[PDB]
RNA sequence: CCUGAAAAUGGAUGGCGCUCAAGCGUGUUACCUAUACUCUACCGUCAGGGUUGAUAUGAUGCCCUGACGAGUAGGCAGGCG
RNA sequence: AUAUGUAAGAAGUCCUUGUUACUUAAUUGAACGUGGACAUUUGAAUGAAGAGCUUUUAGUGGGCCAUUUUUGGUAAGCAG
RNA sequence: AUACUGCCAGCUGGGACUGAGGACUGCGACGUAAGUCAAGGAUGCUGGCAUAAUGGUUAUAUGCCGCCCGUCUUGAAACACGGACCAAGGAGUCUAACGUCUAUGCGAGUGUUUGGGUGUAAAACCCAUACGCGUAAUGAAAGUGAACGUAGGUUGGGGCCUCGCAAGAGGUGCACAAUCGACCGAUCCUGAUGUCUUCGGAUGGAUUUGAGUAAGAGCAUAGCUGUUGGGACCCGAAAGAU
């Protein structure tokens, strides 16, 4: 016996029901899939600032 | 109790909220752990990866009394001095007369450097040790002894 | 069988273009990406190291990441009920910056400086675009412009 | 058969496990039965320990 | 508790316009204009009377 | 007919009146809903949802969250104001002369504030000396540390605590989670 | 705290000299309502006069009524039909005119009907069926009070101050309009005037733009 | 409008019947009536609020305001036995 | 044509570096910063019925019919 | 000086349905000064009848409407299946191990109940062992084992810490989310003093990795729901075996 073979009949208004919201955005992203090279030199200058601040409101 | 399980509730209406179109059958995908490769691998992967397969080496007649060592961390360190000499001792915190905590006697094998222990010297008797809770043990002033 | 492969169905779409094939012009490799900047995708036919799939051309995204010939992009694609963050290391020959993106700084940049020319005066320069608006009332004169009066034509053949 | 996010687990129960089930009932009962032994066990031995 | 409209019941049309007052005795529903005879133009009506 | 733009007879999804039967708690309760209503003062509207919190939703507070809190600067004087069980951590050697406003204390929690010098009070003795939460300091527990928490959301490359009951090798170590038995997560 | 004249008299006072204010305001309206409609008279009367045509400013309102009930709309209509704050048939708002308004209009033209209302039937309709959101609440206007504790921020404190805000179309009319709630209006009582309502004004239906003919066919349903 | 135009029980512009129609094209109105719209009452649900006031009124009590109500499979809740 | 991506700002904008082990011929930049200048217009419209978020679980996993687009078929109350 | 259009907070009539709601308040109108009013919901007057007269119930008639229920199904009144009728019986249960949630006790602990002691005798009550789970992870393992920072920095963050009399900031920020770091184990590298010269072991690291640390949160009991094994919601094979 046949049956149905494909159809996005419905598959919208099953998606709209609670749907489309786009994904939450943040400040700071991850630095996951950036540079090594701008990461671990990021890193020195992130803790030289750091450094920095804390002298100057020591 | 019997009486407020949805059992009650589903009374007078057909299916027993089984649903009528695919009903309560048997065992519709087979039984126990059956398909786990086959048809219920879309659940086994998603929620137990590693289920399958082998990953070391086999350790026949294994004694678990072998590799008992309950860990004591250095936080935890001075739990072991009863409480009513605690106070004392924290206070009076000097070499010579340092309490003397012998772990084992508690009930742990290893002593782990969890750290923060106050500088009252305290001499410290273990099976074993690791390097950092000997370490913050001598800058409290205390020793460890190594017991049997 | 079916064919789903990368390059289904783009026959069009990463066709060249009408007399514009061969060499691409070195403008493209002078233009800079920052992290930050909101950048076109159009496939570059020729190019095909770095290429995005067929979904992405025509889509616009914020740079993320830049390494020696190519720029992380971030594009938001529509998987069922929401939308997932997609990560593209695409080469510059298939991005260019967006060009309303540039232009919404420049409205930045002439907001701010008519903020500065009314601040000295305060007379509501009212930066907020608007819609535009229903026609004022106005006084159409006849003199050299009389009315000509027009009728439906009668039907002919013309063949 | 497997379904939602669930720990695995083995209850060997697919012998005829029902047959030996021993619910120990007489606690009380063998409580009793015990500390009456040990009274007229101590009486028979009556000044040994 | 009784909504009460306005256009009828003129005591709550006064409570919420105190000018109905004014508009009513002034008649300013039929108020009259003063007249002058401005002419439109002759090819203004040319034009409307074209054929 | 209404063409519904939301969900009709929608529940707040919020709770109001604890599900605990506890009557002192209700006693609470009802005191803290009088203040959040004739006060004004956010505390007492915090203090008044915070009452209604499940027990997984009051995580503890130890002695130590307190005392840490406490190290905040112009906060030392202040009242620490936890609506839960205050425990007690053997972690620290000194305890601070403050003031602790909790529902529960534990024995050795009460025990180490009042040998400090300071009073371990319940939050109706907390409301008659600060009825608008005046030098107050709210504690709240760790509340994403717990057991059942670190299963949730777990799934391919989300490293999210498997449900398992055994413990080793052979326990789901294997095909899925090593490269060298087929793939990683 | 005897409390017999003194806080009544000061309330009093108080709300005397509002109506003072809202006597003098109406009293500025209806001169202004007088003069405009008078002017655009005149300056036809010129354009004539001298040879040639006086073109009238675009309406800068609508009133828009949905006609169509809720059953089988497809999405697009449907959702500006809900941004339009038309949920129900025989609801009715009014729209600034703009192009960004006016694209909205066009896509729901098998679904409304709507025109160029007049001061009339907006001071009727404000009058008959007003209803102010306030708290998520639809409130009777019934009152000055009630406008003027929710939009007397932006000097709305009369029903007609509303009323002028809506009719000439001013700096806060989307803070006055969105205060109003959704006009729900009845069906008309002498009918449509047409056999069949889903055509086009244009065709002998009814939907679309028929553009000072929505004041007979709202005041009918008002 | 007519011819073209033939199927099987007796027979269906729904039927009667209708011929300057009660047919057909069109225009103009008037009129009829849905569980739809407007208004009002009452039930329920949900939401938002008020209320520590007198020698009467447990504060999940009392009260105010607005909106809403189709439902198989199914979920939950409050109840009945 | 219709459909479709992005943007229309407080995580935004205007200073000789403040940091770096990256980068530059180079205080050149890159990224992230400290201090400074910007609530009724916070940088189109309309609306917003409270946002956002989490856990857990039922049923379902035979579909069918308008209009429009459309494939196979003479066609079908056919198949897709 | 008019069959058209528009407006009137213009006027004068004729019908219908409704009367919700306080032991005391609001907004207004009307005379130049006892106050009245159609102004936050019906009163006044007058009849007839204290009874099946109104009304409830039920039977019939009348007007209009109304296919037989359950089931499978895209679709049932079906020329689909079960059902001649009635009574009684008749179908998601209990347990082992559990997931989420919630309630309760205690809390870095928790669980008395194998057992012992008692007992008004399977109750109840009591017990300063052990054991289970938790308090440490990680690695196949041998093994090693969680602060040089106020248990870090940044963003946000409720609440808290002044008021100035109608724009109105700053400080502290323990839940939690994002992020950059730091610590522990594994992997891959460096391999110092020293030394049964072949052992020993980093302070130095790495787009690596862990179900980790970073002032514990767990243990126990109960309940709904969901899971697995069980006869497993109830009934039902053709078979197979001793």
């Amino acid at each position: 016996a046949k049956s149905k073979n494909h159809t996005a009949h419905n598959q919208t208004r099953k998606a709209h029901r609670n749907g489309i919201k786009k994904p939450k955005t943040y400040k700071y992203p991850s630095l996951k899939g950036v540079d090594p090279k701008f990461r671990r030199n990021h890193k020195h200058a992130l803790h030289g600032t750091a450094k920095a601040l804390a002298a100057a409101k020591k | 109790p019997s009486r407020f399980t949805k059992t009650r509730k589903h009374r007078g209406h057909v299916s027993a909220g089984k649903g009528r179109i695919g009903k309560h059958r048997k065992h519709p995908g087979g039984r126990g752990m059956a398909g786990g490769q086959h048809h219920h691998r879309i659940n086994m992967d998603k929620y137990h990866p590693g289920y399958f397969g082998k990953v070391g080496m086999r350790y026949f007649h294994k004694q678990q009394a072998h590799f008992w060592k309950p860990v004591l961390n250095l936080d935890k360190l001075w739990t072991l001095i009863p409480e009513d000499k605690r106070d004392q001792y924290l206070k009076s915190a000097s070499k010579e007369t340092a309490p003397v905590i012998d772990t084992l006697a508690a009930g742990y094998g290893k002593i782990l450097g969890k750290g923060r222990i106050p500088n009252v010297p305290v001499i410290v008797k273990a099976r074993f040790v690791s390097k950092l809770a000997e370490e913050k043990i001598r800058a409290a002033g205390g020793v460890v002894e190594l017991i049997a | 069988g079916k064919s789903h492969g990368y390059r289904s169905r783009t026959r069009y779409m990463f066709q060249r273009d009408f007399r514009k094939h061969g060499a691409v012009h070195l403008s493209t490799y002078l233009k800079v990406y920052k992290v930050g900047d909101i950048v076109d995708i159009k496939a570059n036919g020729s190019i095909q190291k770095g290429m995005p799939h067929k979904f992405y051309q025509g889509k616009t995204g914020v740079v993320y990441n830049v390494t020696k010939s190519s720029v992380g992009v971030i594009i938001n694609k529509m998987v069922g009920n929401r939308y997932l963050e997609k990560r593209l290391n695409l080469r510059v020959e298939h991005i260019k910056h967006s060009k309303c993106r540039q232009e919404f700084l420049e409205r930045v940049k002439a907001n701010a400086a008519k903020r500065a020319e009314a601040k000295a005066q305060g007379v509501a320069v009212q930066l907020k675009r608007q819609p535009a608006q229903p026609r004022e009332s106005r006084i159409v004169s006849t003199e050299g412009n009389v009315p000509q009066t027009l009728a439906p034509v009668p039907y002919e053949t013309f063949i | 058969a497997i379904s939602k996010n669930l720990p695995i687990l083995k209850n060997h129960f697919r012998k005829h496990w029902q047959e030996r089930v021993k619910v120990h009932f007489d606690q009380a009962g063998k409580k009793v039965s015990r500390r009456n032994a040990r009274a007229t066990r101590a009486a028979k031995i009556a000044p040994r320990p | 508790v009784l909504k009460k409209n306005p256009l009828k019941n003129k005591q709550v049309l006064l409570r919420l316009n105190p000018y109905a007052k004014v508009f009513a005795a002034e008649k300013l529903g039929s108020k009259k204009a003063e007249k002058t005879g401005t002419k439109p133009a002759a090819v203004f009506t040319e034009t409307l009377k074209h054929d | 007919g209404i063409d519904h733009t939301s969900k009709q007879h929608k529940r707040s999804g919020h709770r109001t009146a604890p599900k605990s039967d506890n009557v002192y708690l209700k006693l609470l309760v009802k005191l803290y809903t009088f203040l959040a209503r004739r006060t004004d003062a956010p505390f007492n509207k915090v203090v008044l949802k915070a009452l209604f919190l499940s027990k997984i939703n009051r995580p503890p507070v130890s002695v130590s969250r307190i005392a840490r809190a406490l190290k905040q600067e112009g906060a030392a004087n202040k009242t620490v104001v936890v609506v839960g069980t205050v425990t007690d951590d053997a972690r620290i050697f000194e305890f601070p002369k403050t003031t602790v406003a909790a529902l529960r204390f534990t024995a050795g929690a009460r025990a180490k504030i009042v040998k400090a010098g300071g009073e371990c009070i319940t939050l109706d003795q907390l409301a008659v000396r600060a009825p608008k939460g005046q030098n107050t300091l709210i504690l709240r527990g760790p509340r994403n540390s717990r057991e059942a928490v670190r299963h949730f959301g777990m799934g391919p490359h989300k490293g999210k605590a498997p449900r398992i009951l055994s413990t080793g090798r052979k326990f789901e170590r294997a095909r899925g989670r090593r490269r060298s038995k087929g793939f990683k997560v | 705290a005897e409390q017999v004249a003194a806080e009544r008299a000061a309330r009093k006072a108080a709300n005397k000299e509002k109506r003072a204010i809202i006597l003098e305001r109406n009293a500025a309206y209806q001169k202004e309502y007088e003069t405009a409609e008078r002017n655009i008279i005149q300056a036809k009367r010129d354009a004539k006069a001298a040879g040639s045509y006086y073109v009238e400013a675009q309406h800068k309102l609508v009133f828009v009524v949905r006609i169509k009930g809720i059953n089988k709309i497809p999405p697009k209509p449907r959702k500006v039909l809900q941004l339009l704050r038309l949920t129900r048939i025989n609801s009715g708002t009014f729209v600034k005119v703009t192009k960004a308004t006016l694209e909205l209009l066009k896509l729901i033209e098998p679904y409304v009907a709507y025109g160029y209302p007049s001061y009339s039937t907006i001071r009727q309709l404000v009058y008959k069926r007003g209803f102010g959101k306030i708290n998520k609440q639809r409130v009777p206007l019934s009152d000055n009070a009630i406008i003027e504790a929710n939009l007397g921020k932006y000097g709305i404190l009369s029903i007609d101050d509303l009323i002028h805000e809506i009719i000439t179309v001013g700096p806060h009319f989307k803070q006055a309009n969105n205060f109003l709630w959704p006009f729900k209006l009845s069906n008309p009582s002498g009918g449509w005037g047409v056999p069949r309502k889903f055509k086009h004004f244009i065709q002998g239906g009814s939907f679309g733009n028929r553009e000072e003919f929505i004041n007979k066919l709202v005041k009918s349903m008002n």
